[PDB]
């Protein structure tokens, strides 16, 4: 499984940031909100294959979560689909980036501004957030946003859609990895 | 679901369907929503779950 790829919990549907470790400890990062009272992640609708539980979720204020490897013997591709991943960047303006979700699949664009607020409404504020001029749609949160073999983003929230074009921001992955202590490899 | 807390200027994308009068799948609330308002409160709820 790569980053990009369908996770499901007992609620909804994600999409898989990016395969991170510590050490010898495999994880998964992908949106907070979608960590946010979930407590196992399975790879299929049908829940037979376990993929792991949730270690931590930051929602609101950020928008990141991480999720423990238990499965054992499930491949944990460093990739992006097919796409190697070797690093981690910081977001610039002007950078031309690519989204990969479950539901919309790969599209790309270019980030248009930084730190921007983005308020879900009823108290759920997110700050800090990376804006593009990337399409994102239901089933897309947590897909990773990636420059080349750069890690750059996970997928929040935005509007619009892939049809008649939208705006998505993204919660910069240095921020995660920071927090959580792992890397990508 | 109720949308007279809507619109909002932005929705988050996880995926958890809703059924629309028009037959099309909303894909989570928040969407859902959105368009009742775009619609100037002509679309409805038809189920929950995909259409």
């Amino acid at each position: 499984i790569s980053g990009g790829d369908a996770i499901y919990s007992s609620t909804g549907r994600c999409s898989l940031g990016f395969n991170v470790r510590s050490g010898s400890t495999y994880y998964f990062l992908t949106a907070g909100h979608c960590t946010d009272g979930a407590t196992t992640w399975w790879a299929n609708s049908a829940r037979t294959t376990v993929l792991g539980t949730t270690s931590g979720s930051s929602f609101p204020n950020n928008d990141y979560g991480i999720v423990r490897y238990t499965n054992t013997t499930i491949p944990k591709d460093g990739t992006v689909g097919g796409q190697d991943i070797t690093s981690a960047a910081n977001a610039t303006v002007g950078m031309a980036v690519t989204r990969r979700g479950s539901t919309t699949g790969t599209h790309s664009g270019s980030v248009t501004a930084l730190n921007a607020t983005v308020n879900y409404g009823g108290g759920d504020v997110v700050y800090g957030m990376i804006r593009t001029n990337v399409c994102a749609e239901p089933g897309d949160s947590g897909g990773p946003l990636y420059s080349g073999t750069r890690a750059i983003g996970l997928t929040s929230g935005g509007s619009g859609n892939c049809s008649s074009g939208g705006t998505t921001f993204f919660q910069p992955v240095t921020e995660a990895l920071s927090a959580y202590g792992v890397s990508v490899y | 679901v109720d949308c007279s807390e809507y619109p909002k200027p932005a929705c988050t994308r996880e995926y958890r369907p809703l059924c629309g009068s028009d037959n099309k799948t909303y894909g989570n609330k928040c969407n859902f929503c959105n368009a009742v308002v775009e619609s100037n409160g002509t679309l409805t709820l038809s189920h929950f779950g995909k259409c």
